[PDB]
């Protein structure tokens, strides 16, 4: 009735996915094998797990998500891991020789190799599904298939269904921290082929995960376990409406042309809170106002792009748990109140409340403390264009020096893809350039 | 029999009517199961004009469910009194409007209207002398308005004699629960000014103000709020439901309320409203509740009588009293603040009484007066629509529905026309 499905790519990406399905399975508490601890009573009023966990004729409830990546080592760990009763073989599609972070390889070269298997799996699930709203696709501009092969993936999947929503979680090159140097190539080559195949998607950067887990989670020494846990929470709440009763169970498609008013600049930030320790869970109270005012801390901004340097457009503060329409509401007045913040005035307010009544659940072994209320500030501003500009200037020079270009030209891409894709970020620079212009008079 | 029906869409409104029928059940004291457990035939006398007996005495509503996604259908389907329903009416959607009103009006609007208007029509045959029906949604989106626009058009044509008393939620000036509100709203209100017979304004912030200040409550939700409003919307048919030494129906009301058909947006006042201690401060008199009646703080709408002028004013009284008081306070008040009483409408205040108040209280008051203060309401919402329509902000979600902008101009100079229209009537003597 209300389905979504997750797709996983790139090393960090399927790392995220593993964390996620660990999470949801924890949260509905269905045991890793595929059974719930106990029988399910027959009831109505709304869906349940049925969105994602797959009903069998018995205690076998597998996700509705798919793995695809050409670097097949790690995924085997899932193939080995505790959830080897959880998942399902045909759920698993991997490539042996990954891209080597040639975008053009797993996009072009090995792009040709596994696509059809992917699409068949997709047809099996969507055919298995009925009211699948949209598509959860995860990848990374690092684990190279996460850029290339995913690029073809949406490039064709969109042309397959279209009417489904594109739920885009991919990681963005951290501003000064990194993984490689061809990242310019991965990213921008992705981007010009990303945009028109993307509906909307958010940009998760890691350095924020570090700084904030270390200060706010009080973390001393983190890694992808903590990161994947954190994105696990954020996606855990970004879709609760289709999973749990909330006052305004807003929906993705609902989010689509309302958060991203124009068609073009359709990405965003997301600073979840309240992430604190057990020793800050106590020694604190964690007000709605604390999560709320705290929600707009630029230093809390969960992607390393200063909001205060941008002007907000929309903010879908979907809330978990014991939320009051009034209290949050006045907090939103407080958000109108913030002098430092500046909004796409031709969209004076574009707010859209989310009050889901389940407060958050915590993953044992985790660092986040337990609370009563969650916020997701999926918000869109002018600010985020800048780091892009860093990307196209860095890539600008490096590409000017023809660095690495032999690698890509060797695999079947043309140079005008490069300069033209730079025209692509040129245009989007005109977009964040223009939409931020205040309409005259 | 002047019986009527209910139809609800709306992100909230679907909940609203749930509370509403809930309340009426209380005033009819029939079990959740659907049989009567009360103490006077009077609850049974006029029971039909909202309810419907069933074979075996299943007593049922004349309600119509609107929704574009079954969750609400499950929700109220999970509702106490849920066994008091008919499974037939659970007419919902598989998609949701996403509140682009064109989506809920063309896309899904045209998609699911048919099954509704059919079964509703089967209810139309179920109605002997249908006084009307009650629609409910919100005027800012599509979860209700998406289709409810089509309802008002279709049934309005299909039943050009029936009353269409329309309550839908108005976006408060301060808090924008969505930014596509000016557009859904304006596109709707173009329709509603043409097609709807009665309308009363549904703000949230007023209801907050009532709960927090005058209710002295800290914890606001919807459900209490729908209690506060279904109190009034439940009062409205009281005489029509029960005897009254001074009775007046919706026809007598609107015809006795509206000078010209474009003025069926009405504001609302209901009372008393206390917290528990208050009774041990104060007691109940007709003059007392009168002294609440003309309270801007009970003025549950974005319009200010303190700023605008009462084009009309009326009182809905349920209880047992002396009208010799009632009128006396009436005229007294019609003098006391004459200036906010429009001039050439002599005795612009008008009266009523129901022999029984609502349950639990001894006397009832209701005020659905109509000033023209709403002009700031339309002016605001039209203004925001104006700004982002300069920007075309989220036109792409919009034109993706395949409407034209010229429609936006139509509801635009339209709605401005209605505003200035209220200006001249307010500015005249
Ligand atoms: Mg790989």
């Amino acid at each position: 009735m209300r389905e979504v499905i997750s797709i996983h790519v790139g090393q960090g990406g399927i790392q995220v996915g593993n964390a996620c399905w660990e999470l949801f399975c924890l949260e509905h508490g269905i045991q890793p094998d595929g059974q719930m601890p106990s029988d399910k009573t027959i009831g109505g009023g709304d869906d349940a797990f049925n969105t994602f966990f797959s009903e069998t004729g018995a205690g076998k409830h597998v996700p509705r998500a798919v793995f695809l990546d050409l670097e097949p080592t790690v995924i085997d760990e899932v193939r080995t891991g505790t959830y080897r009763q959880l998942f399902h073989p045909e759920q698993l599609i991997s490539g042996k020789e990954d891209a080597a972070n040639n975008f053009a390889r797993g996009h072009y070269t090995i792009g040709k190799e596994i696509v059809d298997l992917c699409l068949d799996r997709i047809r099996k699930l969507a055919d298995n599904c009925t009211g699948l709203q949209g598509f959860l696709v995860f990848n990374s501009v690092g684990g190279g298939t996460g850029s290339g092969l995913g690029s073809l993936l949406l490039e064709r999947l969109s042309v397959d269904y279209g009417k489904k929503s594109k739920l885009g979680f991919t990681i963005y090159p951290s501003p000064q921290v990194s993984t490689a140097v061809v990242e310019p190539y991965n990213s921008i080559l992705s981007t010009h082929s990303l945009l028109e195949h993307t509906d909307v998607a958010v940009m998760l950067d890691n350095e924020a995960i570090y700084d904030i887990c270390r200060r706010n989670l009080d973390i001393e020494r983190p890694t992808y376990t903590n990161l994947n846990r954190l994105i696990a929470q954020v996606i855990s709440s970004l879709t609760a409406s289709l999973r749990f009763d909330g006052a305004l169970n807003v929906d993705i498609t609902e989010f689509q042309t309302n958060l991203v008013p124009y068609p073009r600049i359709h990405f965003m930030l997301s600073s979840y809170a309240p992430i604190i320790s057990a020793e800050k869970a106590y020694h604190e109270q964690l007000s709605v106002a604390e999560i709320t005012n705290s929600a707009f801390e630029p230093a809390n901004m969960m992607a390393k792009c200063d909001p205060r340097h941008g002007k907000y457009m929309a903010c879908s503060m979907m809330y978990r748990g014991d939320v009051v329409p009034k209290d949050v509401n006045a907090s939103i007045a407080t958000i109108k109140t913030k002098r430092t913040i500046q909004f796409v005035d031709w969209c004076p307010t574009g707010f859209k409340v989310g009050i889901n009544y389940q407060p958050p659940t915590v993953v044992p072994g985790g660092d986040l403390a337990k609370v009563m209320r969650a916020v997701c500030m999926i918000s869109n501003s002018t600010a985020i264009a800048e780091v892009f500009s860093r990307l196209d200037h860095k890539f600008d020079l490096m590409y000017a020096k023809r660095a690495f270009v032999h690698w890509y030209v060797g695999e079947g891409m043309e140079e005008g893809e490069f300069s033209e894709a730079r025209e692509d970020l040129a245009a989007l620079e005109k977009d964040y350039e223009e939409v931020g212009i205040e309409t005259a008079e | 029999m002047r019986e009527i029906v209910h139809i609800q869409g709306g992100q909230c409104g679907n909940q609203i009517g749930a509370k509403f029928w809930e309340v009426i059940s209380d005033e009819h004291g029939i079990d959740p199961t659907g049989t009567y457990h009360g103490d006077s035939d009077l609850q049974l006398e006029r029971i039909n004009v909202y309810y419907n007996e069933a074979t075996g005495g299943r007593y049922v509503p004349r309600a119509i469910l609107m929704d574009l996604e079954p969750g609400t259908m499950d929700s109220v389907r999970a509702g106490p009194f849920g066994q008091l329903f008919r499974p037939d009416n659970f007419v919902f959607g598989q998609t949701g409007a996403g509140n682009n009103w064109a989506k809920g009006h063309y896309t899904e609007g045209a998609e699911l209207i048919d099954s509704v208007l059919d079964v509703v029509r089967k209810e139309a045959e179920g109605c002997d002398c249908l006084q009307g029906f009650q629609i409910t949604h919100s005027l800012g989106g599509g979860t209700g308005s998406g289709m409810g626009t089509l309802l008002i058009s279709k049934v309005r044509e299909e039943y050009p004699d029936r009353i269409m008393e329309t309550f839908s939620v108005v976006p408060s000036p301060k808090v924008s629960d969505t930014v596509v509100e000016p557009y859904n709203a304006t596109l709707s209100v173009h329709q509603l000014v043409e097609n709807a017979d009665e309308c009363m304004v549904i703000d949230n912030e007023a209801l907050y103000d009532i709960c927090f200040r005058t209710l002295k409550l800290t914890t606001p939700t919807y459900g209490d709020l729908n209690h506060l409003v279904s109190a009034a919307m439940s009062g409205v048919t009281c005489c029509l439901r029960f005897p009254g030494q001074l009775n007046s129906d919706l026809r007598k009301l609107a015809v006795n309320l509206i000078p010209f058909p474009r003025l069926h947006f009405f504001m609302i006042g209901f009372a008393p409203l206390t917290s528990r201690g208050s009774q041990q401060y104060r007691a109940l008199t007709v003059p007392e509740l009168t002294q609440q009646m003309f309270d801007a703080k009970n003025m549950m709408c974005a319009a200010d009588p303190r700023h605008g002028r009462y084009l009309t004013a009326s009182a809905l009284f349920r209880g047992r009293m002396s009208t010799k008081e009632v009128d006396e306070q009436m005229l007294n008040v019609q003098n006391k603040n004459s200036s906010y009483f429009v001039e050439w409408i002599p005795n612009n205040i008008k009266s009523s009484i129901c022999d029984i108040p609502p349950k639990g209280l001894k006397m009832a008051v209701t005020f659905v007066g109509n000033s023209t203060a709403i002009q700031e309401m339309f002016k605001r919402v039209a203004e925001q629509f104006t700004a982002m329509f300069r920007r075309k902000a989220f036109l792409h979600w919009y034109t993706g529905e395949g409407m034209d902008e010229m429609e936006f101009t139509e509801a635009e100079s339209n709605m401005n026309d209605l505003v200035s229209e209220y200006q001249q009537y307010q500015d005249a003597t």
